[PDB]
């Protein structure tokens, strides 16, 4: 992955990642987001409705938690997950867990890590993990890692120390297995930075993982409720300061527009796009401006004030829902528990979110991210 | 009165008809299956998808819209056309079919006591006027085909009187087309009376009601044949509540032009995909590694893009898109079947088409349903 930075202003990396994909003729602009999927599908959106959205990222995120239970099927299919799900044109980064429904913690050992899907728990060693990636054949895939040192419970320093060594042992094992596979050599392994909330282990994880020939870095354990805490924000900057500038930085569990801008200032490139999915799942539509439970970035369309509101969700929006339907129609679909609401809302919430990331790159070119950041936070 | 239907081709053997309907929101080729649009949106199918499938007319449930969001909001939303943003044609029912029927109309009681709502023939025409559909249905007195006795005749004569009351209340025949509903149950005499009485009214179309309600299939197709034998040849015949593939092929042979059924939209929720050999139960594990499409000859987005194995994976997940994929295909199967029926009529090969459809569906002709063999034989189609 040949990464090229246009400029770095206030710590924000503006650029593009070239020479990507099976043909090597793909580019990913940074900072950006990945298309969020569940079981190889964007939620509520078929391949047909997905084409109705403007600015869909060229790289999509898959989760082992939603696909590991389909290992035998994709193995017999042989042709990779992208062609299996009818999306062979997109790039695919396979992460370990799903950000919204990850499953219960406490199943990480030095010998195996577990994920959870619709059928149940799937326990996978490093061998089984690489066998599943050999069947999925993703462009990028997160390496097997120990991210459970970062939890709400009072974590021990030895536990944070273990997550660094355990993830490194997983990393060196996956590199030996990848070098012994013709198919997996085409994929790009992503190192995972761990260490919990211990600064020393966070710094050691960043330095030791960077010493491996990984193609990128996953910043794990910085997810925060309701957002990234100031302690982990400072923790994040200390980690990115130890990472090479020539490789992409990915973060998981960080998708709300306010934390996105905070992490871009810390040098994070790629983000998950599960926040517009959460907004859709509660019958809400993003309405926050970027020109020049429920948050204030959105409106609740189950509210009775939208019974006769015949305006679009966002005036001027070019999405399918806002150019063809009204809030009254969306409110009606939600009251009658119709699945078109989830479709029409997801189309707008994805288009609004993808357009929000366009404003980040547009503002970085104009050196006006501070104004855009001020406009985002003023709506809270 | 201006005819809304022109016959393009007829089967010299049977009663099959190929034609097109001239309606305010475009022309519709016949025979035509009409999907229940209120369920398609509930299935997550947008207007653009349903239009892409070639559907030029769909149904709307008047009673459903009477509960949410009501006729007042639909009128303010530029009719039902503008409310759901449907550019093509719409057919709404009278909304009368928990309910008591008197001469005044159909009575709906409020839950846990409360005032009643009276849906009279005049009220029904007024409600359907606000929806702005291109075809409106008469308010009829509906009794189930399983019932016998004096209520059948009582409901038939009341359906005729209500037809006259709907015609008087319908003050815009230039914008909406009112259809009569043949009742009379499974009684040949009462139905003949309803056929003789209702065909004297100047309505642009006629519908065959009171059927497909658990009765024997022998009593079913014979009541269809009695209806088509006495209905105007130059006006469309609408058979309500029929959507099974064999039933459509047989009833086209008997002279029906329009059909509706919630069948294609519902079995998609059960994991079943319609195919020329019947249906595929894609949720069953035999399709877990079937890397072929549902039907390679189907033009729908699902079959042009996805495999049975992938749809099987989605059915074993929380993806609501699994229902979206099957609803799209099942509607496409209905439209493809009816357009193939229509091409056979235009090309004067409808019997050969029926023989091939029955052979592919059931195999040897001795395995075909006995009622369908008799019904097709009554119009000169032998297997
Ligand atoms: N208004 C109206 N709508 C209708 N939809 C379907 C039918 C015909 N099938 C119904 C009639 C009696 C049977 O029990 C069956 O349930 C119909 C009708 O006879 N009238
Ligand atoms: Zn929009
Ligand atoms: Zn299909």
């Amino acid at each position: 992955p040949k990464l090229s930075l246009i400029k770095v202003v206030n710590g924000c990396r503006l650029g593009k990642i070239q020479n990507l994909g099976k043909a090597g003729d793909c580019t990913v602009d940074i900072p950006g987001c990945l298309l969020y999927t569940r079981t190889g599908s964007a939620p509520h959106l078929t391949h047909q409705t997905l084409r109705n959205i403007h600015g869909v990222p060229g790289i999509a995120q898959l989760t082992l938690s939603s696909l590991a239970e389909h290992h035998e099927v994709l193995a017999e299919y042989k042709k990779g997950v992208g062609s299996f799900i009818g999306m062979p044109e997109s790039l695919f980064y396979c992460s370990l867990h799903d950000p919204v429904t990850p499953g219960p913690a406490g199943y990480v050992t030095s010998k195996s890590v577990s994920v959870w899907g619709f059928g149940g728990r799937v326990e996978m060693t490093v061998s089984k993990f690489m066998a599943i990636q050999e069947a999925l054949q993703p462009d990028w895939f997160q390496c097997l890692s120990d991210g459970e040192a970062s939890c709400a419970e009072t974590t021990s320093i030895k536990r944070a120390r273990k997550s660094v060594d355990r993830s490194l042992l997983f990393l060196d094992s996956c590199l030996r297995l990848q070098e012994e596979s013709e198919v997996l050599q085409k994929s790009v392994i992503i190192g995972v930075i761990e260490g919990g909330d211990v600064m020393e282990e966070r710094l050691r994880s960043a330095r030791e993982t960077a010493k491996r020939p990984v193609g990128g870095f996953l910043l794990d354990g910085f997810q925060g409720d309701p957002a990234v805490t100031e302690t982990r924000l400072h923790l994040l900057s200390s980690v990115t300061a130890e990472l090479p500038e020539d490789k992409p930085r990915l973060i998981c569990g960080v998708s709300r527009p306010d934390e996105v801008l905070e992490c871009i200032e810390r040098g994070v490139d790629l983000f998950e796009s599960f926040f517009p999915y959460q907004v859709t799942e509660r019958g809400c539509a993003l309405t926050f401006t970027f020109d020049c439970e429920m948050t204030s970035f959105e409106i609740n369309l189950k509210e009775k004030k939208y019974q006769e509101d015949f305006d679009p969700l966002v005036r001027g929006c070019s999405c399918y829902c806002c150019k063809n339907h009204t809030r009254a129609y969306i409110h009606h679909l939600l009251m009658t528990n119709e699945l078109l609401a989830g479709v029409l809302l997801m189309m707008h919430n994805f288009e609004h979110y993808f357009g929000f990331f366009c404003s980040i790159r547009e503002a970085l070119k104009n050196d006006t991210l501070a104004q855009l950041k001020e406009l985002i936070c003023r709506q809270m | 009165a201006p005819r809304i239907m022109r016959l393009v081709a007829e089967c010299s053997r049977s009663g099959a008809r190929a034609g097109e309907l001239r309606l305010p929101h475009g022309t519709v080729a016949t025979p035509v299956f009409m999907p229940v649009g209120t369920q398609a949106t509930m299935k997550g199918i947008t207007t653009e998808q349903l239009d892409s499938l070639g559907c030029r007319i769909c149904l709307g449930n008047t009673y459903h819209l009477g509960l949410r969001p009501g006729p007042e909001l639909i009128r303010k939303a530029q009719g039902l056309h503008g409310f759901m943003n449907w550019p093509h044609n719409l057919l709404t029912d009278s909304g009368g079919f928990l309910s008591e029927v008197t001469e005044e109309g159909v009575h709906f009681r409020s839950p846990y006591d409360g005032e009643e709502t009276l849906l009279s023939p005049e009220r029904s025409v007024e409600i359907q006027n606000a929806l702005g559909s291109d075809i409106i249905m008469q308010l009829d007195h509906v009794v189930s085909s399983t019932v016998t006795g004096p209520l059948v005749e009582e409901a038939m004569h009341r359906s005729v009187r209500w037809l006259d009351r709907c015609i008087a209340a319908h003050k815009h025949p230039d914008k909406q087309n009112l259809f009569a509903i043949i009742q009379g149950g499974l009684n040949a005499d009462l139905r003949t009376t309803c056929l003789k009485e209702m065909t004297k009214r100047d309505v642009p179309g006629f519908a065959i009601g009171g059927l497909s309600g658990g009765e024997s299939k022998a009593q079913f197709w014979k009541m269809v044949a009695l209806s088509t034998s006495m209905l105007p040849k130059d006006k469309p015949r609408y058979l309500m509540g029929v959507g099974y593939a064999t039933d459509l092929v047989v009833c086209v042979a008997l002279g029906c032009d329009m059909f509706d059924c919630v069948y294609p939209t519902r079995t998609a929720r059960f994991g079943s995909a319609l195919v020329p050999t019947g249906n595929l139960q894609l949720k069953k594990k035999q399709y877990a590694k079937d890397f072929s499409p549902i039907n390679p000859e189907c033009p729908c987005p699902t079959c042009q893009t996805h495999s049975r194995a992938f749809l099987h994976a989605l059915l074993h997940s929380d993806n609501t898109t699994a229902l979206h994929h099957l609803t799209v295909h099942n509607i496409a199967y209905q439209l493809q079947l009816l357009s193939a029926v229509r091409s056979s009529i235009l090309e004067q090969r409808f019997p050969d088409f029926v023989r091939n459809f029955m052979r592919t569906m059931y195999g040897d002709h001795s395995l075909c349903p006995a009622w369908a063999v008799e019904a097709l034989a009554s119009v000169g189609i032998m297997l």
